[PDB]
């Protein structure tokens, strides 16, 4: 829970060899032949299925962040998640996702084929429109549950600092607002108001985004899923800081130049009550390179006016978008190995996540390791410890 | 397993030595067995093959390999046993399957060296295992491409090759082709 | 085209662009362009998949999401205006145009919600190409130069293979020559 290893790791292979004080010992010699030597790890507090906490769940859930990689990167951790990963873990997870992106399948066809027309559109009598309440049902199903399951959390493992964390904690939130979304639209598609379509769009493009939790199971996207969100930290608000500070800034400048209809309608010569707006479309549009300049012309000043936008791509495309690219370049060569270790712990905390999820006797089904008489203790009594076996080689210490 | 008193002295030796084995082999003879007594397939599905003498030399043990072979016990049993296979194959430990391949596969020169130029019988160093292998062959098998590995490995490969010249000054032992045609060299290619 | 079936013409047009596309296959007798044919490769394999999974995913999301703010034509026929059977389809590519920096945004604006729709197409230009395509340019230096000594090792195997391939080629007369 603090994050020691040098403790951590002695304690793990700590081999005593002495008859009297072999009890003590977590890393046994079961057998060798020759340059290959089996070894015997102690499971005892590690993994312990349900009845007992587990040091296991301690690292993975309420740890030091800053060192919590080199902690399930020794002598079982690895290997004793990787183990469960092919029983159960890998299994259930892409049952997980498949059961997602169906749910998310049919909160769009509901979407794409919610009438557009009249305050609540009920009038179902068909079977279409009985086959979307199949749909609409379905997804409040899930709205409550992700609400319930993350209030489950709050008096159960939510309150880190949860917001920001690359580790679930960005997902906990947004599982919520899906479910707080989905919630509010299903009021007031019910308390007649039209806006239950408008609700809904956010939920659904927030929901497919979720998606992305589940590339998790995966090195190879979810290494990439950790870099999408730095980068939307560390590269791209320092970005929109900057690149609104100036669109304001020449925005207001442009419209200050043009002639109002207190003049003869026209925007395109003209100036009234939503130039501003458009501006800011077009300027944004302008700097993403998908918008032309089309020179208005139509000012008192139009000189003036063509040097500042020239002035306005130079600085935010030329310059700033470009810079952009190179900062995400150092971005990602900074934070490739840190997004694998991250990664690490997102996937343990996928794996418990499936396992606490489960009822006590199927996790001591499978539960991980081999039992072994270690040696003989208390009145003869044997040592009877779960253990993990873990060939090993060395054509050095003879 | 099919185990026998000399093998479970050998396992459970201590120290270096253990004076129950010349006892047990004094009453060998006597049975009348010593052929057949330094001789056994333990017929375990994961051993085999093993016989006291593969037992003797991977315990690093000296002078109870100079004994067994002394009594005319056998320098060529396949140790064939699943254990006793490449690792491909669901094993741990592949030395080629002979005593002499192992004392190679084993670092262990001095055994290599007495089981050649031993007075009783000897092993010649052509002999192949159930693969074709060699002991050349198989030292190709045991090699890592680790610093401590290919040392010893390079070392004992040339010492047998040199010595094999020597004797039957005749056919180069690494031309020895196994069954599947590749060389030492095509095996480790 | 002997069965009579006119599209010998569909199956031949792939057969074409595949067949120029394999003349890549002859940059390994230089380390010039046999390199350059690798890092195509990996690339496409460890940097632009990952990118059209994600990619694909955020465009149903909000595609889905922005024909759900369109009006039926069963009102006033039209496309600009209307959305019958083939408005899912069109944006997918109007929404590729629009991220690959192609397409011009060009509000549709006939929509119950106008506002909330141009919200979403800008948080999709900012998240499809502001940062996920150049995102992919960095990506691709960190591949390029992880790579790179990699695929001139590659290379050698390439080259060695064609050498062999050809040597195989011959009568046993002509190796021994
Ligand atoms: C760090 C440097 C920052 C530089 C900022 C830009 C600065 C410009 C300073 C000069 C100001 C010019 C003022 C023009 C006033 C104006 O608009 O006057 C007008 C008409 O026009 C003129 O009379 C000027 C004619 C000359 C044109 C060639 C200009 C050559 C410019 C060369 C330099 C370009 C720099 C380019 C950008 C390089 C940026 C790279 C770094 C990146 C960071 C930004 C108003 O007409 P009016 O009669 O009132 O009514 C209209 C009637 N009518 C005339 C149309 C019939
Ligand atoms: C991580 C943050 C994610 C943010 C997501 C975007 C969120 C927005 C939240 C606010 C919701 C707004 C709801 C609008 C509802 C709507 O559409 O209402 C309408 C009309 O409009 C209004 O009444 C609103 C007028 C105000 C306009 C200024 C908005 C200022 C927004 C500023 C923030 C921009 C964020 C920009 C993107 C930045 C992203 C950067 C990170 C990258 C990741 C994405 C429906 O008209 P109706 O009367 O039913 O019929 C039409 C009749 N009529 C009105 C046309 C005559
Ligand atoms: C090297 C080994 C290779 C083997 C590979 C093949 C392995 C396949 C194993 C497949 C079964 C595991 C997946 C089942 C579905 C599952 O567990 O779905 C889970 C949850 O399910 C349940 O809640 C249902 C409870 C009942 C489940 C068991 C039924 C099957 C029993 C058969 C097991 C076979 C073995 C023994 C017999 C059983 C009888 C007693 C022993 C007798 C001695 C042998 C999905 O996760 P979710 O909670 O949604 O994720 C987290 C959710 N959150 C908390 C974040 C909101
Ligand atoms: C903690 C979250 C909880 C959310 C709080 C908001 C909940 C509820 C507010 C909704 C009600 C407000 C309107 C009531 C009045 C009404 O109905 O007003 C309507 C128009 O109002 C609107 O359109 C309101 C805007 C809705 C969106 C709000 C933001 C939603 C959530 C935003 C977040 C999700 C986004 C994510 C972006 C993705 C990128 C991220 C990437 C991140 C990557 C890491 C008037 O029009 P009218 O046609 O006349 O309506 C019919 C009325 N009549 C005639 C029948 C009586
Ligand atoms: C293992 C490969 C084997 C391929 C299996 C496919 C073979 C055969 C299927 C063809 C017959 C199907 C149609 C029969 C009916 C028919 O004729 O239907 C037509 C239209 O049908 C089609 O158009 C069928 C689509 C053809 C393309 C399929 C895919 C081809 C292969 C795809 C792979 C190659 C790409 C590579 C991409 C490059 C990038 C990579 C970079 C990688 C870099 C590393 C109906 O129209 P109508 O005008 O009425 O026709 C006349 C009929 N009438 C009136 C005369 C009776
Ligand atoms: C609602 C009904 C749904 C019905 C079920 C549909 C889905 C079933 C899931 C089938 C796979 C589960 C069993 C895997 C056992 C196993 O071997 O798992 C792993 C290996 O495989 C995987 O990681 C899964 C490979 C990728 C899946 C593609 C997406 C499939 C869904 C779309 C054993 O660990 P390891 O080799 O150490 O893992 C390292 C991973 N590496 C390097 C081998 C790829
Ligand atoms: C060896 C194979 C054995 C197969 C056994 C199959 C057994 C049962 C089938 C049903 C499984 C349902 C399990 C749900 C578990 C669960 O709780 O799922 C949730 C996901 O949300 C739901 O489920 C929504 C609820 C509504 C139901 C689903 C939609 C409607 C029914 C669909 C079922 C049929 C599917 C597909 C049919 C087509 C299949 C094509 C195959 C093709 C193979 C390639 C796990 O999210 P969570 O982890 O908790 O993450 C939350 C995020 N947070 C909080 C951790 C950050
Ligand atoms: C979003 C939810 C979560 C998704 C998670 C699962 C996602 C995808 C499943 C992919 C699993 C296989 C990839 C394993 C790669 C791997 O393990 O290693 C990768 C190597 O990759 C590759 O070589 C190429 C990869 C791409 C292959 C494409 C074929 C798979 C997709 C299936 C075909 C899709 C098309 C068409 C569909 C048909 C349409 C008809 C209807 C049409 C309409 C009618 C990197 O290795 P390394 O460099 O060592 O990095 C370390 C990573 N390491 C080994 C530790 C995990
Ligand atoms: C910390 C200080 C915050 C102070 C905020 C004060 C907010 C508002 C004050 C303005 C009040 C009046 C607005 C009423 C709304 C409205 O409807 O206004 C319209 C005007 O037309 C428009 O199109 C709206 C233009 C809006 C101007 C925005 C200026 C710039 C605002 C800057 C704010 C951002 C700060 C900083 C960014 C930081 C960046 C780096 C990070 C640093 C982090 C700390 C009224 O139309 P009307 O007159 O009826 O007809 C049009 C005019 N006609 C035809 C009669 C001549
Ligand atoms: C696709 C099939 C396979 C193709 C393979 C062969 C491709 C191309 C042949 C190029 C061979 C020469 C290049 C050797 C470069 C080299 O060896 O080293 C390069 C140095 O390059 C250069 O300095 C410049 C290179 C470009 C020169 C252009 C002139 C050649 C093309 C001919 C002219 C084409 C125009 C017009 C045509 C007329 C049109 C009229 C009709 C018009 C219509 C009527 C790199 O060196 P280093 O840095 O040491 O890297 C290590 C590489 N190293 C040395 C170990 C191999
Ligand atoms: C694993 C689960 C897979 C489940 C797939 C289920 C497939 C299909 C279900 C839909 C059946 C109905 C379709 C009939 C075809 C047709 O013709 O439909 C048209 C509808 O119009 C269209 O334009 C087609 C729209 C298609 C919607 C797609 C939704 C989204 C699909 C998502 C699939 C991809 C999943 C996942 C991506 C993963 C990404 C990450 C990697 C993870 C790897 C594991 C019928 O027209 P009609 O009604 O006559 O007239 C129009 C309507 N009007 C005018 C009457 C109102
Ligand atoms: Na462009
Ligand atoms: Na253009
Ligand atoms: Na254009």
């Amino acid at each position: 829970k603090t994050g020691k290893i040098g403790i951590f790791q002695h304690i793990i292979r700590r081999e005593v060899t002495d008859e009297d004080t072999r009890h003590l010992s977590r890393k046994f010699k079961d057998w060798a032949y020759g340059p290959v030597y089996s070894s015997l790890y102690d499971l005892s507090s590690l993994d312990t299925c349900g009845e007992e906490a587990s040091v296991l769940e301690i690292l993975v859930y309420n740890s030091k962040i800053e060192n919590r990689h080199e902690m399930l990167a020794v002598e079982p951790i690895n290997e004793l998640l990787r183990d469960k990963w092919r029983k159960f873990g890998a299994v259930s997870f892409y049952i997980n996702v498949v059961s997602y992106l169906c749910a998310m399948v049919i909160f769009t066809l509901t979407a794409y084929y919610q009438p557009l027309e009249g305050t609540p559109p009920y009038p179902y009598r068909t079977t279409v429109d009985y086959l979307r309440l199949a749909g609409e049902v379905i997804t409040l199903f899930t709205g409550v549950l992700f609400f319930f399951t993350n209030i489950k959390d709050l008096f159960m493992k939510k309150c880190p600092g949860v917001n920001s964390l690359f580790i679930d904690g960005s997902f906990q939130l947004l599982y919520f607002i899906y479910s707080v979304l989905v919630i509010v639209s299903a009021a007031l598609y019910l308390a007649g108001i039209e806006a239950y379509l408008a609700v809904m769009v956010f939920a659904l493009v927030l929901g497919w985004m979720n998606a992305l939790y589940f590339t998790r199971g995966l090195k190879l996207t979810g290494t990439y899923s950790i870099m999408i969100q730095k980068i939307l930290f560390k590269d791209l608000f320092r970005f929109l800081l900057v690149y609104l500070l100036f669109m304001i800034g020449y925005a207001s400048a442009l419209v200050s130049l043009l002639n109002p209809c207190a003049n003869v309608p026209t925007y395109p010569s003209c100036r009234d009550s939503e130039t501003f707006s458009t501006f800011l479309l077009d300027l944004f549009k302008l700097t993403i390179g998908m918008g032309d300049l089309e020179m208005l012309s139509s000012t008192k000043y139009p000189v003036v006016f063509i040097i500042l936008l020239v002035t306005y791509i130079i600085l935010t495309f030329v310059l700033l978008l470009n810079m952009l690219i190179a900062l995400m370049g150092e971005t990602v060569g900074q934070v490739s190995k840190e997004s694998k270790h991250i990664w690490k712990l997102q996937w343990a905390t996928t794996i418990l996540d499936i396992e606490r999820s489960f009822p006590v006797f199927l996790r001591k089904a499978f539960r991980s390791g081999e039992m072994v008489t270690v040696g003989k203790s208390s009145d003869g009594t044997p040592d009877r410890r779960w253990c993990f076996r873990v060939d090993e080689v060395n054509w050095s210490h003879w | 397993t099919g185990k026998t008193c000399l093998p479970k002295a050998l396992l459970n030796l201590s120290n270096g030595r253990n004076d129950t084995i010349p006892v047990l082999l004094d009453i060998a003879e006597r049975t009348g067995n010593m052929r057949e007594f330094i001789n056994s397939p333990f017929r375990d599905i994961y051993y085999r093959g093993q016989t006291a003498l593969h037992i003797a030399i991977e315990r690093r043990c000296k002078h109870y390999v100079e004994l067994l072979v002394a009594q005319g016990a056998d320098v060529h049993a396949q140790a064939r046993g699943r254990f006793f296979q490449p690792k491909d194959e669901g094993g741990y430990f592949y030395f080629g399957e002979l005593p002499l391949s192992l004392a190679a596969c084993t670092n262990q020169p001095h055994i290599v060296n007495y089981l050649t130029e031993n007075p009783h019988k000897k092993a010649d160093m052509r002999r192949q295992d159930s693969r074709g292998n060699t002991v050349l062959h198989a030292l190709v098998a045991i090699a890592d491409n680790t610093r401590e590995n290919t040392k010893f490995v390079t070392k004992m490969y040339d010492l047998l090759l040199l010595k094999c010249a020597r004797l039957f000054p005749d056919s180069n032992l690494e031309a020895v082709l196994n069954n599947d045609g590749l060389s030492p060299l095509m095996m480790a290619a």
